[PDB]
RNA sequence: UGUAACGGGGCUAAACCAUGCACCGAAGCUGCGGCAGCGACGCUUAUGCGUUGUUGGGUAGGGGAGCGUUCUGUAAGCCUG
RNA sequence: CCCGGCGAGGGGAGUGAAAAAGAACCUGAAACCGUGUACGUACAAGCAGUGGGAGCACGCUUAGGCGUGUGACUGCGUACC
């Protein structure tokens, strides 16, 4: 079933998050936070509270049935990214991009 | 039963009964036709010539569509000399059925 | 009423094309000037 | 109409055998390369191997005309420092003789997938035994 | 008056694209490039469209001068032997009997040795 | 330095191949709680095969 | 730098000389079909044609015929929730 | 109302003709980035195509084919100004 959930905005790069969606697709649920849970990044924190909100966004929502439940479509496209300066030497500056991720998550039974 | 003719100057290989696409002509769209250009003629037995047509060698078939082939994109292009050219063209056609086959 | 912020991102532009278009223009032949022991060398005058 | 060609499901392959003894090098692969490709069938398609297995034996036997069996040479590079080495028509018959019906035939081949395809059909050895009969090959000569 | 150019150049550029559709990487995206890619494949067309039939002129020739072979003589002079007994069939059917029909084709080398004697 | 021509999106796409993440794939489960941990490692109550250690 | 001064295989003829008959092979010629330009023809008679032949690679360049965007009048009309 | 740090962001509910009108808010193209599905790809050398050309998977249909997507293998071929 339904009841997606969705982050927009983050301060991030989307590289950089979809090393962790490759790790969880199809998969059920809960190994998911197991596996969130102990692995190491800034990012899995981030996504993990997105899918913690699509569940409660389910069953307060609709027909909830957690345990059984799967991860179908979860995807990353990037979104804005903002200008800043970093100097250098010469006098030289240069544009650098503080680039941005939004987040989808699909959970469904099948 | 298969048999050959000539008909836009180039031969064709054909049985009972079945469709062809060959050069347009003039014709009514369904009456009919023949060929004397019968090269050789076939069957479980053999029958061929010494001699253009065979002796009273005929064909009949029966003309459908005159319609027009598919277009084509033609090009003229030269490298650093300032000239290119572009041409379309579309081949006339006759779709023929053959009505049936003799000596 | 219900605005998002600032974004003052176009001040770092501006800044960035003030910068680069400053020096990139008047700084003239200073990485020339210094490349220039290397012109009298790298040249060949034959 | 649109010409037959041929598929590879519809193929039908067949083995050979020949006795190299006494035969002329360089005559003889020209014949092995026509089969292999196919061009002495009626349904050749280039494009497909319709080549027949073949078995050549006793290649060590084989003869050449002239003085090219103390002259004709090998040559063959390594890859490295520019460092060659070259080898006698005598001298690769006494270490390596299916080499040489198995090198000449190449050079006789086209080169890519196919050729190398082809190749793989043959199947030389230097005596006069062979293990591949239960294929059976229904025997050639020329 | 002035005259804005928005649209009629998406036109232009939509419909090449549409015929780079299939190539690959830059060459089916960018403008700049697939038109000299698409002017470049017309004029393989344009050089195509003529020497294919000389692929299937070289093709027939080798089905036929093989068979021929196979009822025991050579291309050349099973030709001759016809045009001395004044047959004007083309390659292009005969080949074809060779793949299908072996009895005609076989039933007619007979003819070329008849009259070439 | 200076590349001299740009490289595809394919190309760094299979430069990137090994860089993707491996995942644990294997937990435990306490000697008594019950709860998920790393081998070797504390539970977050601190229970370490069985045995309470922390009390924080 | 590496066979390296037959394209390579390989060739005592699959080399050279002489003689001869076939065959292959171009977008050349011919065959079928189509478009356009030019000229005479007699009708036609700013036109059907009948044809009859012939032409039609092309840069700098010259001439001719044209596609399509905006705006204006034709339009207080036409299409359109 | 729920998730969420008595955040951001989001999902529901609801308004509204329309949230494919939610503030960054009419339309929303391309480069660029991703997920998804069919086909192909780990013995295969080079303007990356064209011509031919299996096999594979589809939608049609008719009942025998027609189409669309891919594209194994092969001849030729060294971009633009």
């Amino acid at each position: 079933m339904e009841t997606i959930a969705k982050h927009r905005h983050a301060r991030s790069s989307a590289q950089k998050v979809r090393l962790v969606a490759d790790l969880i697709r199809g998969k059920k649920v809960s190994q998911a936070l197991d596996i969130l849970t102990y692995t190491n990044k800034k990012a899995a924190v981030l996504v993990k509270k997105v899918l913690e909100s699509a569940i409660a966004n389910a069953e307060h929502n609709d027909g909830a049935d957690i345990d059984d439940l799967k991860v179908t479509k979860i995807f990353v496209d990037e979104g804005p990214s903002m200008k800043r300066i970093m100097p250098r030497a010469k006098g030289r500056a240069d544009r650098i991009l503080k680039r941005t991720s939004h987040i989808t998550v699909v959970v469904s039974d099948r | 039963m298969y048999a050959v003719f000539q008909s836009g100057g180039k031969q064709h290989r054909v049985s009972e009964g079945q469709t062809v696409r060959l050069e347009k002509l003039d014709i009514a769209t369904g009456e009919t036709v023949e060929f004397a250009e019968v090269l050789m003629i076939a069957n479980g037995e053999e029958v061929k010539i010494g001699v253009p047509f065979v002796d009273g060698g005929v064909i009949k078939a029966e003309v459908v569509a005159h319609g027009r082939g598919e277009k084509v994109k033609i090009v003229k292009f030269r490298r650093r000399k300032h000239y290119r050219k572009q041409q379309g063209h579309r081949q006339w056609f006759t779709d023929v059925k053959i009505t049936g086959i003799s000596a | 009423m219900k605005f998002v912020k600032i974004d003052s991102s176009s001040v770092d532009m501006k800044k960035y094309k003030l910068q680069n278009n400053v020096r990139r223009s008047i700084k003239s032949s200073s990485m020339n000037y210094a490349n220039v022991a290397i012109m009298t060398d790298a040249d060949h005058d034959g | 109409m649109k010409t037959f060609t041929a598929k590879p499901e519809t193929v039908k392959r067949d083995w050979y055998v020949v006795d190299a003894t006494g035969k002329t090098l360089g005559r003889l692969a020209t014949e092995l390369a026509r089969r292999l490709r196919g061009k002495h069938k009626a349904e050749y398609t280039p494009h497909v191997d319709t080549g027949d297995y073949i078995i050549v034996l006793n290649a060590d036997k084989v003869a050449v005309t002239g003085n090219k069996r103390t002259d004709k040479v090998y040559y063959h590079h390594t890859g490295h420092i520019g460092g060659i080495k070259q080898a006698t028509f005598e001298e690769m018959i006494a270490r390596r003789p299916e080499r040489v019906i198995e090198i000449a035939v190449k050079g006789m081949l086209p080169k890519g997938p196919l050729g190398r395809a082809m190749f793989r059909k043959l199947k030389v050895y230097a005596g006069n035994e062979h293990n591949h009969a239960a294929q059976q090959p229904q025997v050639l000569d020329i | 008056a002035r005259v804005k150019r928005g649209v009629i150049a998406r036109a232009r550029h939509k419909k090449i694209l549409k015929q780079a559709k299939g190539y690959y990487g830059a060459r089916s995206r960018v403008y700049r490039v697939a038109f000299q890619a698409v002017i470049k494949a017309g004029q393989y067309a344009y050089r195509d469209r003529r020497q294919r039939k000389r692929q299937f002129r070289q093709l027939w020739i080798a089905r036929i001068n093989a068979a021929a072979r196979q009822n025991g003589i050579s291309y050349s002079k099973f030709i001759n032997g016809l045009k001395k007994a004044s047959v004007e069939i083309d390659r292009k059917i005969l080949a074809d009997i060779a793949v299908f029909d072996k009895v005609a084709f076989t039933a007619l080398v007979e003819k070329a040795k008849a009259a070439l004697a | 330095a200076v590349q001299q021509n740009k490289p595809t999106r394919s190309k760094r796409g299979m430069r990137r191949s090994h860089d993707a993440l491996t995942a644990v794939t294997s937990l435990s489960v306490d000697k008594t709680s019950g709860e998920k941990h790393l081998r070797h490692h504390i539970t977050a109550d601190g229970y370490y095969r069985g045995r309470k250690v922390i009390a924080k």
